RNA sequence: UGGAGAGUUUGAUCCUGGCUCAGGGUGAACGCUGGCGGCGUGCCUAAGACAUGCAAGUCGUGCGGGCCGCGGGGUUUUACUCCGUGGUCAGCGGCGGACGGGUGAGUAACGCGUGGGUGACCUACCCGGAAGAGGGGGACAACCCGGGGAAACUCGGGCUAAUCCCCCAUGUGGACCCGCCCCUUGGGGUGUGUCCAAAGGGCUUUGCCCGCUUCCGGAUGGGCCCGCGUCCCAUCAGCUAGUUGGUGGGGUAAUGGCCCACCAAGGCGACGACGGGUAGCCGGUCUGAGAGGAUGGCCGGCCACAGGGGCACUGAGACACGGGCCCCACUCCUACGGGAGGCAGCAGUUAGGAAUCUUCCGCAAUGGGCGCAAGCCUGACGGAGCGACGCCGCUUGGAGGAAGAAGCCCUUCGGGGUGUAAACUCCUGAACCCGGGACGAAACCCCCGACGAGGGGACUGACGGUACCGGGGUAAUAGCGCCGGCCAACUCCGUGCCAGCAGCCGCGGUAAUACGGAGGGCGCGAGCGUUACCCGGAUUCACUGGGCGUAAAGGGCGUGUAGGCGGCCUGGGGCGUCCCAUGUGAA
């Protein structure tokens, strides 16, 4: 679960998208954020596209 | 039976065909026996029409039909002509 | 769409000194005459000794942006001529020097390069008498870039056409001043052409 | 919720009765000939023989047999017929054999 | 034209029926070099004439049963028992290859 | 804020059901094709005002019940369904205990819990139990 | 006209060697963002299941009727009922439903590709040639009545028409047996015997037009056969009874064990049979320096299939996608005794999936079926629609403009950066508004002429009031990835092996250019990234182009089968090889 912070439960619907962890034996995968019920991340600003958050408008 | 009719090429709005003699048969684009002229409808060139009267008359011999607008075009290049 | 943004700021990235402003390029100000080093809060800090790739990717991009061109174009532009038969590397700033945009300013009806781009694409040109607005129409010998009627007794025209007078076009060209007429007569060639690009290295930066 | 190939359908069971009609007289008339040209009876074995050419070519001139079809029959009743005969038999009023 | 081949007879254990064994080579699409490889070919002998150890013309030809497709044309030499033990060595060798 | 497409408009008739070319202002029907638009949701021309009408309520349920399928194997056949209910019904709701990992399933009565488990058998082919959700203890 | 490499085993080194990355590509999907146009292109998964409409039909100039229109006749806006015309509905008859379009299931196979063979063959309609079209009978639908029934529609009796069916005749000719001649796999000729032809329909009436019969020939389209080529596993090694061959039959258009009797025992296999796995094949496409590798969506060719399986009928052609029969699976209707169905056609639904559309316009064009023709039909096709899915093109402005506003960021507090960038002044004028408005369409047809040639005349546009043109005219969108090394681009702050980053090496332990933000920068730009897959880099299966003493790798050693390779001289042949010509190598 890529990100600082998911809002992932018991019984959240994710899209899987290939790609391993070095750091981590069974992980041959990441969750690919802001789809389904992965959320994007929150307040995130640089990498946005790969953290499935929206162009946040200055108001 | 074997004809000698237009097969469309060139593009969308912009219509070119092959004068060809194929079997009746044959998808209007598929295979032909042979191709005897070209044909441009929209006269982008002056040379907009050209017939191997030589062929095109063999065929007519040896049973091809001419579609129409076939028959016109060999008709204007002076294939049916005896003088 | 092209670059639209600041030009000078890539004068000075280039080392060099591009022309893509015109006038005031000349004037004691083309920032090549204030800030002749790199934009940004570096800049006129201690020059890394280039990578032989930023050497390559820094010369070919001095040559992209001296005539506007996208990145899509040019490499296309590029990829032609490796086909093309002869000596690539003149042969490509060949193909750039026909651009029609480009005979255009080579021709003095605009100022600059990117003008001559608007003035192309505001169906103020005319080739052979038949207007194109398509700045990357390709001029062959023998065509007449000119100008048109509504076009003519344009205020921005009458300047540009005064300026020329006296002034000499390239050999491979032929204006007439009084008649804003003007024939693109040849190919023009590596030496024709004072670039301050090393185009043998662009060839190589297209390789990896 | 019906196209009419249906009468298409109605045609060939008509035609399917009648040529089929055709063919057992085939079969039956040769298979006859032949059977009396093995017992000797040259007279009323060519007698057959040639009734069954006649259904045989009849067949032919329509869509039932047709062409080598009904050619290759004659022979092969012909073929057979006159080979059995010369089992002592000398063919009496000449029938559908030239010789 | 109706292909053409030369082998020599390796088998007469059929009726009006010889096995030729024709040879060929050629440039190993990959590795060009030039190999040889072989081929049995059922050849109709109708006057059984062709014997075991026989060089004989090959001819294509139409089909005289399942497998046979070909006609012996003409005898080209004779005796080339020689030809003949090699298969059948090859053959016999099978024989220690299994389990 | 979604393109959707009305592929052809339908009036219901007390037998039959008529296929008609358009639907004028204060009239009603239904239409086919639409994927996303769900009850309350405005419609607007492809360009006009892209105004958000008023409309809709959704009262809040008053009753809850945890669900889980017969066999673990049913779980996304069970899931599935819940998640196609909640959206035909803004007053039916599926959540998922966030201390205790079951399901529960929410609605506006035990007569309405109880045409939806018996809907989740007979038209989603889901068996599955329900009984009283699990406490979070301290 | 064509070849780039780097990081990572060590304290350091050279080699070996694997992992990893930079590139190009796609029917794509996912994330962010999103202005236009053109041309392409869009269920890759469930060959799952499908509501609904539409995808072949067409002929009264083949034939008899039914119902209606209009008119004139006994008499009526009481024509009903009674000639005669234009329609209509089925039926009979014909021609086409074997083309077109869909799909990739199955198939490693003469399936396909390539080159050949047929003395072993077929070919409706179309051309050319020859000769005919003379008599005589008959039935079944339609229709009326009767019976079964709710219905589909069924059953009985009864007439009845033809280009429907049948007999006879003429036999230019043709078929068959036989004898002969030629020729050579069953081809060409010839003689006696036997055997086989037919429709009349419409007009400006014997003169034309369209049809009918036989034969010869041409074209075109096919069947069957053959050489060579066509994936992985040998931890699949033996396979085989219609099996291999013969004789005689059956069968078909034709060869063949194809099918069947009888006889003989053969046939195939390490040059990989048999078995299992996978797969439609090709032109091409992607990659590559090339040689190779990978691939076969779109378009063109063959093939195969049409819910699964089997089978014939009709026919020039089918064992037939919208024909038929039976079995299986499944679904629908019902007055519960039997009825119905088959989207891998267009479009659409539902299911599955990360994912790919209008139940649109038109027959104006091109092509197809029928008709003498008018014309009818054609979800082939021509177009339009939605989707950055792809590529090409265009825009978000141009020229001036400060030692240089503010804000924000650095700051050795002097100043430096953003940056000529903005403001600001002019200029041009995407959009939009107004006027006009296509090409694609000349022929079928009609007129003089012979229905010929030739000349002449008229009708016809879905796209569209669109493209384009003239006129007037507003400045009027910008995003996304990256900034430790490969690798182009740095600072401050936050944080403190926490949070996170990560393709590899590895960053994070309180000055982190490697995390999160900011300023700044580099790369691209109507986009940029990501994931998955393919070729490249991989000389990393080394044919081009590697190796085995110690890095992986010489079999423990003989003997020897197949196989591979083989000295000097001269002749023959000329298979390999080389050369030229020619065919083929579709588009
Ligand atoms: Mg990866
Ligand atoms: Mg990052
Ligand atoms: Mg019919
Ligand atoms: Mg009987
Ligand atoms: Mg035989
Ligand atoms: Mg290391
Ligand atoms: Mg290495
Ligand atoms: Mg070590
Ligand atoms: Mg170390
Ligand atoms: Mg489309
Ligand atoms: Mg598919
Ligand atoms: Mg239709
Ligand atoms: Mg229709
Ligand atoms: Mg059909
Ligand atoms: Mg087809
Ligand atoms: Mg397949
Ligand atoms: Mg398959
Ligand atoms: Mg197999
Ligand atoms: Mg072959
Ligand atoms: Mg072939
Ligand atoms: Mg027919
Ligand atoms: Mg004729
Ligand atoms: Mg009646
Ligand atoms: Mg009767
Ligand atoms: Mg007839
Ligand atoms: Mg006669
Ligand atoms: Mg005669
Ligand atoms: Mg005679
Ligand atoms: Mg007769
Ligand atoms: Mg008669
Ligand atoms: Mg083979
Ligand atoms: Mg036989
Ligand atoms: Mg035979
Ligand atoms: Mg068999
Ligand atoms: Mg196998
Ligand atoms: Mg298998
Ligand atoms: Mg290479
Ligand atoms: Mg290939
Ligand atoms: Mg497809
Ligand atoms: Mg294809
Ligand atoms: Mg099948
Ligand atoms: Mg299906
Ligand atoms: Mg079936
Ligand atoms: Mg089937
Ligand atoms: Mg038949
Ligand atoms: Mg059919
Ligand atoms: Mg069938
Ligand atoms: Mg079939
Ligand atoms: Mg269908
Ligand atoms: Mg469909
Ligand atoms: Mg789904
Ligand atoms: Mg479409
Ligand atoms: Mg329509
Ligand atoms: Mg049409
Ligand atoms: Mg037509
Ligand atoms: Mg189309
Ligand atoms: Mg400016
Ligand atoms: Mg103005
Ligand atoms: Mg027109
Ligand atoms: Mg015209
Ligand atoms: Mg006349
Ligand atoms: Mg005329
Ligand atoms: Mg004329
Ligand atoms: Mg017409
Ligand atoms: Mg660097
Ligand atoms: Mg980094
Ligand atoms: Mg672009
Ligand atoms: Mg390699
Ligand atoms: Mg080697
Ligand atoms: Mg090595
Ligand atoms: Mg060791
Ligand atoms: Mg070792
Ligand atoms: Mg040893
Ligand atoms: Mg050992
Ligand atoms: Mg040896
Ligand atoms: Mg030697
Ligand atoms: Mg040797
Ligand atoms: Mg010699
Ligand atoms: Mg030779
Ligand atoms: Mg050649
Ligand atoms: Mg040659
Ligand atoms: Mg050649
Ligand atoms: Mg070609
Ligand atoms: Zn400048």
């Amino acid at each position: 679960i890529p990100g600082e912070g998911h809002n992932l439960q018991e019984h959240s619907v994710v899209l899987i998208r290939g790609g391993r962890v070095k750091d981590l034996p069974g992980v041959r995968y990441h969750i690919v954020r802001g789809v389904y019920d992965a959320a994007g991340v929150k307040d995130r600003k640089k990498s946005r596209s790969k953290y499935g958050t929206k162009k946040p408008k200055e108001a | 039976m074997v004809k000698i009719r237009l097969a469309r090429f060139g593009s969308k709005h912009n219509p070119h065909y092959r004068i060809v003699v194929t079997d009746a048969r044959r998808k209007r684009d598929g295979k032909y026996i042979e191709k005897i002229g070209y044909y441009d409808p929209r006269k982008t060139t002056p040379d907009w029409l050209k017939v191997d009267v030589e062929r095109a008359r063999y065929w007519l011999s040896v049973g091809a039909q001419p579609t129409d607008t076939a028959r016109r075009l060999l008709r204007q290049a002076g294939v049916f002509r005896q003088e | 769409g092209r670059y639209i943004g600041p030009v000078c700021r890539l004068c000075r990235r280039e080392g060099v000194k591009l022309y893509l402003k015109g006038e005031r390029c000349y004037s004691p100000k083309c920032a090549m005459e204030r800030r002749p080093y790199p934009p940004g809060q570096h800049g006129q800090k201690r020059a890394r000794r280039p990578s032989d790739y930023a050497v390559r990717l820094r010369e070919k991009q001095k040559l992209r942006r001296i005539y506007g061109i996208s990145e899509r174009q040019f490499r296309n532009l590029f990829e032609e001529a490796s086909k093309k038969k002869g000596v690539t590397g003149s042969v490509f700033l060949g193909l750039l020097e026909s651009r029609l945009d480009n005979v255009v300013y080579r021709l003095g009806f605009a100022v600059s390069r990117r003008q001559a781009r608007q003035l192309v694409r505001h169906g103020h040109i005319t080739v052979n008498g038949r207007r194109v607005d398509l700045p990357s129409y390709r001029v062959r010998p023998g065509d007449e870039i000119a100008v048109a009627e509504k076009s003519r007794n344009l205020e921005l025209i009458r300047q540009n056409l005064e300026a020329m007078k006296g002034r000499k076009v390239g050999p491979w060209l032929s204006l007439d001043v009084e008649g804003m007429k003007g024939k693109f007569l040849r190919l023009p060639d590596r030496e024709d052409l004072a670039l301050p690009v090393n185009e043998q290295l662009v060839i190589e930066f297209y390789s990896r | 919720r019906n196209l009419s190939a249906l009468k298409r359908h109605r045609q060939s069971l008509k035609r399917r009765l009648r040529n089929k009609a055709k063919k057992s007289a085939i079969k039956t008339l040769s298979k006859k000939a032949i059977q009396l040209a093995q017992e000797g009876k040259a007279e009323e074995a060519l007698k057959i023989m040639r009734k069954a050419e006649s259904l045989i070519d009849k067949a032919a001139k329509g869509s039932t047999l047709h062409k080598n079809a009904a050619a290759r029959r004659k022979s092969r009743l012909m073929r057979k017929v006159r080979q059995l005969l010369e089992a002592a038999g000398a063919p009496l009023i000449g029938g559908g054999l030239s010789a | 034209p109706k292909k053409v081949l030369t082998g020599v007879v390796v088998s007469d254990k059929m009726q009006k029926t010889v096995t030729v064994l024709v040879e060929r080579q050629f440039p190993h699409p990959l590795y060009g070099k030039v190999i040889k490889r072989s081929k049995k070919y059922l050849a109709h002998d109708p006057e059984e004439k062709y014997k075991l150890g026989d060089v004989v013309e090959i001819i294509e030809s139409r089909p005289i049963s399942k497998r046979k497709r070909f006609r012996v044309l003409r005898l080209v030499e004779s005796g080339r028992m020689d030809l003949v033990e090699k298969y059948l060595i090859r053959r016999q060798n099978y024989e220690s290859l299994s389990k | 804020g979604r393109k959707e497409r009305v592929a052809r408009l339908l009036r219901m008739h007390a037998n039959h059901r008529e296929e008609v070319e358009e639907l004028k202002a204060g009239d009603l029907g239904a239409v086919v094709g639409l994927k996303e638009t769900i009850t309350g949701d405005t419609l607007v021309g492809e360009d006009a005002p892209r105004v958000i009408l008023e409309s809709i309520e959704v009262p809040e349920p008053v009753i809850d019940v945890a669900i889980e399928p017969k066999t673990k194997a049913d779980q996304e056949k069970l899931s599935q369904a819940l998640a196609r209910l909640a959206e035909e019904d803004p007053t039916f709701r599926v959540s998922t205990h966030p201390e205790t990992g079951q399901t529960i399933i929410s609605g506006m009565g035990e007569l309405h819990l109880e045409i939806i488990v018996d809907r989740l058998k007979r038209e989603f082919k889901v068996d599955a139990n329900v009984g009283k959700p699990q406490v979070a203890y301290r």
